């Protein structure tokens, strides 16, 4: 069921974008 | 007791937060993730209400949900962001548990943080300048 893999691959996603927009 | 000294020592390292004062260096840590966090959910919320409809928990589940997430979020190596959705993560996990009358995991969930956190994240925070260098570089 794709949107198991996807909410969590989001997470990770979200925290990259973080890690970039707050220095 | 030493329990009124935790009390006036939280209530003076608030008060002195606010005024940009911060009372030792882990009072500082802690704004600093307490902030960041909030800035995180309320960013990525969307992200968030995502995460919590694909996921039931039971208390015979709860672990699985949480190391499926966690293990996804540091799959391919560690930074900071990464490690504030980790913390923003256990803290909606907890939320769910008292929201679903499971008030039981909330420090089994703790405890699933702590170990990865002291056993998993910790060597490679020790290696970027430890938490004093998120606390530079993101706080404020
Ligand atoms: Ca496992």
């Amino acid at each position: 069921v794709i949107p198991m893999a996807a909410v969590k691959q989001a997470l990770r996603e979200a925290g990259d974008e973080f890690e970039l927009r707050y220095r | 007791s030493q329990s009124n000294r935790e009390l006036v020592v939280d209530f003076l390292s608030y008060k002195l937060s606010q005024k940009g004062y911060s009372w030792s260096q882990m009072a500082a840590v802690k704004q600093a993730l307490r902030e960041a966090g909030d800035e995180f959910e309320l960013r990525y919320r969307r992200a968030f209400s995502d995460l919590t409809s694909q996921l039931h928990i039971t208390p015979g589940t709860a672990y699985q949900s949480f190391e499926q997430v966690v293990n996804e979020l540091f799959r391919d190596g560690v930074n900071w962001g990464r490690i504030v959705a980790f913390f923003s993560f256990g803290g909606a996990l907890c939320v769910e548990s008292v929201d679903k009358e499971m008030q039981v995991l909330v420090s089994r969930i703790a405890a699933w943080m702590a170990t990865y956190l002291n056993d998993h994240l910790e060597p490679w925070i020790q290696e970027n300048g430890g938490w004093d260098t998120f606390v530079e570089l993101y706080g404020n």
